């Protein structure tokens, strides 16, 4: 009965995050950290 | 009252990007070497506050 209940493949450090990525509400609301960047913040360029 | 041509930068960019008047070239020899030089003498004028 030991014999079944294998190992093989099983990592629990490579398991994959629960929570693939943020939810849609959270998407929604355009007010965090990436959102001062993609929105807020201009973007001229670098020039030096 | 004649100037080496490459005295002042003729434009301004990278560390002069986006300066306003004219700007002096540092790449051209100083009095701090092996000896000055009289025929760039027009480059060593100092800034003053």
């Amino acid at each position: 009965m030991l014999d079944r209940a294998s190992q093989t493949g099983i990592d629990l450090n490579a398991q994959p995050a629960f929570l693939s990525d943020r939810e849609a509400d959270v998407a929604a609301r355009t007010d965090g950290y990436i959102d001062q960047l993609v929105s807020s913040l201009s973007k001229p360029g670098v020039a030096i | 009252a004649k100037k080496d041509p490459n005295t002042i930068m003729s434009a301004n960019s990278s560390y002069a990007n986006g300066a306003n008047g004219s700007v002096t070239n540092l790449e051209i020899p100083a009095a701090f070497g092996y000896t000055p030089d009289f025929r760039y003498y027009h480059a060593a004028a100092d800034y003053t506050r």
